[PDB]
């Protein structure tokens, strides 16, 4: 294969010697991996040849029997490994369900899934359950069938790794996904049908918790102010007002819901109506009535929104506050070994954080006696989040395999994430950390340091900076960093630090971390990672990272502002380290990173593949772009030529540490650096 | 006897420290706190700290 | 300003244009220049008008009246205009910005819109136009130079180096050596094959002058073609002999001192008349008027509150 | 209210570490007296019957006396410091003196200026001497970034190897290779650092240029030991027996007599362990190898019996600074 490579004359040959290495050796676990992976492999590279030739009826007949002949050793080679390796499957197991997905639809292929299925173990799936709950409503009736009674059958052992994500399939917008999990979850409740009603009422109290009837008048009025008044899109600014009116339709539930209609509910009704009377006449004087009445109560609720400090669960929902001692596990907690830690209680009180998005500071009560915090974000996408911590679990698994890595102890922060609706969700909440913005604004505030002293440094050189060219940039960058000691990071650590012994340790796994979050960071394409997107741990020293919303070089692509950091290394960090600076720990473990994520290429590619191939994710590339194939297709080419290193040049391999270097040289470069958004800091 | 150990030492082997591994405040408050709220904190840290045990039956 | 024979309009950051006298250093006069920095001066062969290279925006202004308002402002541009050209007809005038599009204009036409497009990949940081009023030198932010015809349209894209930001490029008014620079500090000399009509204009690397350590900025021939004079973030402008390629005459504004950090860059080149003497533009805010021979400065000019980024002079009779 | 407190300043007639630590016991008895804030001062009483009362309250009644104190006393107690610090050093009291300055420095007070530049060399010194490695480095990565020199990096790269961190000095390495080119970079550095193969290009380097040397022929002969090409080393020790002279003759004997057994040749590895000293742990290890040779179990027993009896204080030692 390394010499020469894949095509019509390479693959026979691979395939009878890895045949009569399996031959040779039934409980090995490498070969019969190999085996599957080059089946695999063999798969693709004929379906892209064909792809490549025909697109661009017997051929089509040829290609059907060729892969169909390839196809079903890949998956039994794959359940095999699968059953041999005990433990570390997850590789074979994506792998598994991408044919299954793919090819599944044949009766052969159908087959070969179900003889697999019935061999292999129940426990595997726990780690691709997403990836099956993601393709619930497959338009094949037969890949669906099959899968629909493995779910079954993973609700009948282990219950509560399935209830959470079917309770958040069931209210889906779509008709499809939401019915065929209600027929999951009526097969499911004759088990227990106490586990399932416990997960509906949940996350119905939970989102709405999340968002509260007031905030979402205030989202929608917002909008529909924007659509009439810039795009002067009346209908557009109907259908969005509309389904808030629905919402009212149903009627106060709770004393919050109560107090909010008595307080706006006549003015909304008075501006529905005329709405309605604009409608069925087409009058301006009609509609500036309700747009009076609108922005009226949207002043009322601007000004009740800062007052909104905390939240208690009387009154915005008792049913929480009702709840006790539930067999309802804490969401992200259940492990198929560990014992469960279902829920004791709920705390009353629910602590607002004052933020854009404003989310809430949930805190749960397990049956072992340990408090869980967590976060409640509202109208954003989780889905991604999963996918991003899987992909870091597998990360740490990797790196805890490595002799090295593990020598070095690196590892990848992670936080439970569990996903409740398209726009709220559940967040794991980590103890002992705090954003880079907040602890540099501190220590200048203590230091008596103007916070923005670069800022301002470079608007007094120069107020036109937003509009300078390049050199121009360059030039005003160089001059705010030299006239601005950077050490403030370093000389908080120092002070925060109780001894040097701790301060060291601390150093060193600040160093180690963000190296490791860095390259995994490049690899996974991850952007904007604004100083309020990171946080440092205050006892472990170990950076962690959130906020995954933009992901594969979302930033680069977008015409505004666009990054040309691949990951976030700037002065600040740097001074932050050893005064060597990069070329210490951050270098070394950053070889070591890239050399363990280059040897598990297909893994790592695997799981990426899972979720970039998925449906429910490909709308960020859609607003990416400017069709979904091509482009998901060129994002997962990408992330290979990141991985084998010729990113850079395409027509030159690169080694590990050439890449590295390379890599940061592109990060600290000044050019590169003036290119990003003032509030990226990047002179911080 | 110190022959011994390091002859028992030498036959259980030279184990990896990593195996080895495996196998296995006030500062802050100063940090926090300003020197006229220091003072008593510390003071109190130590006299509760005295506090236990079997000191305190002669302190 | 537009009487006196020498003309030398500088301005920066503080949004004014002053027109110095080269005899006497005093600034004769401002002109306000809002919205935005100007990012090239330049004055037409006619010396009717100079023109300001701002952002998003071209402004020209009247050279022989005092205190005009804007008299010609292209707009329908964005992202920065890197610099201007002007034909030796004055009928055209050559931009290029960062938009990767540099543009053909008509002066005489009252269109606003431009006439000729020429689309690249990187940003253009640079625009030269050959002597031979047929070719147009394009730079970008890859390192690729584009030979744009001005009859066929036929690009050659020549990549000195790759990955490299190009800033600056010029030629000789007798076509003979033409000087490229990127961001690394090199300096890359090409000889003009005597390619008119053929349009051959092969370019014969001569040689690759480590110019500078840091970042280099902007390169000019003399108008005797004899010396190249080479300005940097090194805060120090470098003349070489075209014979030789050897520093004949280093203009640094070092503090002389290690207890001096970011003095101020230095991005500014014009030869005398008879390259005599020298004008140099500098972020210090000072422009200075140095001795080519013995390399000291007989005039400074002082009054800018910001940087001074750009600069214009003619002695044209 | 300074009497007593001058009186146990200026004393310096300490001759052991018992007349040193009652030296301050009754500092930190007269500062607690002598504390303005009431609190610490309510506690002298306990302190006088209970040592770690006052051992733990003595950052906080030194900095309430540094405070009081009007820029003269201060000088006098900076000066006892020093004195205590550079003559008659004592691990206990150099510790407690080195926490009561990071205290300092972690106090907005600022750090206590001793002999100048807040006397950073002197207590890197008194910290790598009571092996506290962390603040060491810490401080000599302050020197560091008051000014960069090749002997601060020596001392860095030789911290972070005593601190279990190859990547740091690697890191140190590359910094000194970029900034002070390679002259400079002595080849001990690749020694301390395992380059084994970069600091035997330097060696033979420097033995080309400069005239061959003791100390440049010995690293190279350790370099040689440490990859293993006995051949070479050997056929160095065969070279130049005689123009060695005899410290530098016992210094080869042990390289000369692993390079001989890696060989196979006995008789020379006989010969170069006789030179060898008896009171190395290599020699007594060497010569027990040898008896083993022979046959002379015996005395290869009596040689490991001594061999462990020699390597009692050096595993004492390392032993008592972690695993």
């Amino acid at each position: 294969l390394n010499l020469q490579g894949i095509n019509e004359s390479t693959i026979p040959k691979v395939l009878q010697y890895y045949s009569a290495a399996t031959e040779h050796d039934r409980s090995w676990y490498k070969a019969w991996h190999a085996w599957a992976v080059m089946n695999f492999e063999a798969v693709l590279h004929y379906k892209h040849q064909n792809q490549a030739r025909d697109e661009k009826k017997k051929v089509t007949e040829d290609l059907s029997k060729t892969l169909l002949m390839y196809t079903v050793p890949a998956v039994q080679g794959f359940f095999r490994s699968i059953s041999l390796s005990r433990g570390n499957n997850l590789q074979d197991t994506l792998r598994v369900l991408t044919l299954w997905f793919d090819y599944g639809h044949w009766p052969d292929v159908n087959e070969a899934l179900v003889e697999g299925v019935k061999a292999i173990q129940i426990d595997t799936w726990l780690q691709v359950i997403p990836q099956l709950i993601a393709r619930i409503d497959t338009p094949r009736p037969l890949v669906g069938r099959l899968i629909h009674q493995l779910l079954t059958d993973i609700g009948r052992y282990h219950p509560q790794a399935l209830i959470y994500p079917l309770t958040v399939a069931s209210k889906s917008t779509t008709t499809a996904r939401h019915n065929a999990a209600n027929k999951i979850l009526k097969n499911m409740c004759e088990h227990s049908n106490t586990l399932v009603q416990q997960a509906m009422m949940v996350s119905e109290e939970l989102i709405r918790v999340a968002i509260l009837w007031h905030e979402m008048w205030h989202e929608g009025l917002e909008e529909a102010s924007r659509l009439y008044f810039g795009e002067r899109n009346v209908k557009g600014m109907f259908e969005v007002l509309e389904p808030l009116h629905a919402m009212m339709e149903r009627g106060p539930q709770t004393l919050k819901e109560t107090s909010f209609n008595q307080a706006y509910g006549r003015d909304l009704m008075e501006a529905q109506e005329w709405c309605r009377k604009y409608m069925k006449s087409g009058n301006v004087k009609d509609l500036t009535q309700a747009w009076d009445l609108y922005y009226h109560v949207f002043r009322r609720i601007s000004k009740q929104l800062p007052q909104l400090t905390s939240l208690e669960l009387q009154y915005v929902s008792p049913k929480l506050l009702m709840c006790r001692d539930l067999e309802l596990a804490v969401p992200g907690t259940y492990d198929p070994n560990q014992p469960i830690i279902r829920i004791q209680s709920i705390a009353p009180s629910l602590q607002v954080i004052t933020s854009k998005q404003r989310p809430r500071k949930l805190t749960l009560m397990g049956s072992n006696g340990h408090e869980f915090v967590f976060l409640l974000k509202g109208h954003e996408d989780l889905r991604q989040d999963e996918r991003v911590m899987q992909l870091f679990g597998l990360v740490n698994t990797l790196l805890a395999n490595d002799p090295t890595s593990l020598r070095k102890n690196l590892s990848i922060q992670r936080y439970a994430v569990i996903p409740l609706s398209t726009n709220s969700g559940l967040i794991g909440w980590v103890p002992h950390c705090d954003t880079l913005h907040a602890l540099i604004r501190d220590y200048r505030e203590k230091k008596k340091i103007l916070l923005n002293i670069e800022h301002r440094i470079m608007l007094r050189m120069a107020p036109d900076y937003d509009h300078l060219t390049l050199m121009q940039k360059v030039e005003v960058f160089e001059h705010a960093v030299n006239n601005t000691a950077g050490d403030d990071l370093a000389k908080l650590l120092w002070l925060k630090s109780p001894s040097s012994e701790v301060w060291f340790d601390r150093r060193t796994n600040y160093t180690r971390s963000l190296a490791v979050m860095s390259m995994v960071g490049y690899i996974l394409g991850l952007g904007d990672r604004h100083p309020s997107n990171l946080m440092l741990d205050r006892l472990s020293g170990k950076i962690l990272h959130i906020d995954f919303g933009d992901c594969f070089e979302v930033a680069m692509t977008r015409e505004k502002f666009p990054e040309k950091i691949p990951f976030r290394l700037t002065r600040m960090l740097t001074n932050a380290m050893e005064v060597t600076g990069l070329d210490g720990n951050y270098r070394i473990t950053c070889h070591t990173v890239m050399e363990v994520l280059r040897e598990h290429k297909d893994s790592v590619m695997a799981v990426l593949e899972a979720f970039v191939y998925d449906p429910l994710l490909n709308w960020r590339l859609m607003d990416t772009n400017t069709a979904l194939n091509k482009k998901a297709i060129q994002i997962i080419n990408r992330v290979r030529d990141k991985l084998t290193g010729r990113d850079f040049s395409h027509d030159d391999t690169l080694d590990v540490p050439t890449q590295v270097e390379l890599l940061i040289k592109q990060a600290t470069s000044h050019e590169n650096l003036c290119q990003c958004y003032i509030g990226w800091c990047p002179f911080w | 006897t110190r022959r011994e150990a390091i002859r028992v030492l030498g036959l259980l082997g030279a184990l990896d420290p990593y195996k080895h591994k495996v196998n296995i405040e006030m500062l802050v408050n100063m940090g926090n706190l300003p020197l006229d709220e220091f003072y008593p904190a510390v003071s109190m840290v130590a006299l509760m700290r005295i506090f236990r045990d079997q000191s305190l039956s002669h302190h | 300003v537009g009487s006196d024979p020498v003309i030398l309009a500088t301005a920066g950051y503080d949004h004014t244009v002053r027109f110095w006298q080269a005899h006497s250093g005093i600034c004769t006069r401002t002109v306000q220049h809002q919205d935005s920095q100007v990012n090239a001066l330049e004055v037409t062969p006619d010396r009717s008008m100079i023109a300001a290279a701002g952002y998003q925006h071209i402004r020209m202004y009247d050279l022989n009246s005092n205190n005009p308002n804007p008299i010609i402002s292209y707009d329908g541009v964005n992202k920065n205009i890197a610099s201007v050209g002007f034909h030796e007809d004055g009928r055209w005038m050559y931009t290029g910005g960062e938009d990767c599009t540099a543009r053909i204009w008509d002066l005489r036409s009252r269109n606003l819109q431009c006439q000729r497009i020429f689309q690249v990949n990187a940003p253009i940081n640079c625009v030269c136009l050959h002597p031979n009023q047929a070719e147009l030198i394009v730079g970008d932010q890859s390192g690729a130079i584009h030979i744009w015809d001005l009859k066929t349209d036929h690009n050659e894209q020549l990549i000195p180096e790759p990955e490299v930001s190009i800033t600056s490029a010029h030629i000789d008014p007798d076509a003979s050596y033409m000087a490229a620079v990127n961001s690394t500090g090199n300096c890359y000399v090409w000889n003009l094959t005597g390619g008119i009509g053929d349009e051959v204009t092969q370019l014969i690397p001569k040689t690759k002058i480590p110019a500078h350590t840091r970042y280099a900025l902007q390169c000019r021939f003399s108008p005797d073609s004899t010396l190249l004079a080479t300005c940097s973030a090194d805060q120090t402008c470098k003349i070489w002999r075209t014979s030789n390629f050897s520093l004949m005459t280093e203009l640094s504004i070092k503090s002389g001192n290690p207890g001096e950090s970011s003095r101020g860059w230095m991005w500014g080149c014009a030869f005398s008349g008879d390259s005599q003497y020298i004008v140099t533009a500098s972020s210090d805010n000072l422009a200075r008027l140095w001795c080519v021979e013995t390399g000291e400065i007989k005039r400074e000019y002082g009054g800018h509150q910001k940087a001074v980024v750009c600069l214009a002079f003619n002695d044209s009779v | 209210s300074t009497i007593n407190l001058q009186k146990a300043w200026g004393a310096a007639r300490r001759v052991s570490k018992d007349d040193w630590l009652e030296w301050l016991r009754r500092l930190s008895l007269e500062l607690l007296k002598d504390s303005s804030s009431p609190s610490l001062r309510s506690c002298w009483a306990l302190a006088q019957a209970y040592n770690p009362m006052a051992r733990d309250l003595f950052n906080a009644a030194f900095v309430s006396c540094w405070s009081e104190l009007n820029e003269d006393q201060q000088d006098e107690l900076i000066r006892s410091i020093e004195l205590a610090l550079t003559s008659q050093d004592i691990a206990e009291v150099t510790q407690t003196l080195l926490n009561l300055a990071e205290f300092m420095e972690h106090s907005d007070k600022g750090p206590l200026p001793l002999r100048d530049d807040n006397g950073i060399v002197l207590l890197g010194e008194r910290a790598a001497k009571c092996r506290a490695y962390a603040k060491a480095l810490h401080y000599k990565e302050l020197e560091f970034q008051k000014g960069p020199t090749p002997a601060i990096l020596e001392s860095l790269i030789s911290i972070n190897n005593k601190l279990q961190q190859p990547e740091a000095a690697a890191g140190v390495l590359e910094y000194a290779m970029k900034h002070f080119g390679e002259l400079e970079i002595q080849a001990t550095w690749y020694e301390k650092l395992h380059e084994w193969e970069d600091a035997l290009v330097a060696y033979d380097k420097k033995m080309d240029t400069n005239k061959d040397d003791p100390e440049l022929m010995l690293g190279r002969m350790r370099c040689l030991e440490a990859l293993g090409e006995w051949g070479q080393l050997h056929q160095q020790c065969c070279e130049k027996w005689t123009l060695v002279n005899d410290e530098t003759q016992a210094k080869m004997a042990r390289m000369a007599a692993a390079a001989a057994w890696g060989l196979g040749q006995w008789d020379s590895m006989e010969e170069y362990t006789c030179m060898i000293p008896r009171d190395t742990h290599d020699g007594a290890f060497y010569r027990a190898v040898l008896a083993l040779h022979q046959d002379l179990f015996s005395l290869a027993q009596q040689c490991i019996d001594k061999a462990r009896d020699l390597l009692d204080a050096e595993l004492t030692a390392m032993a008592g600074e972690s695993y």
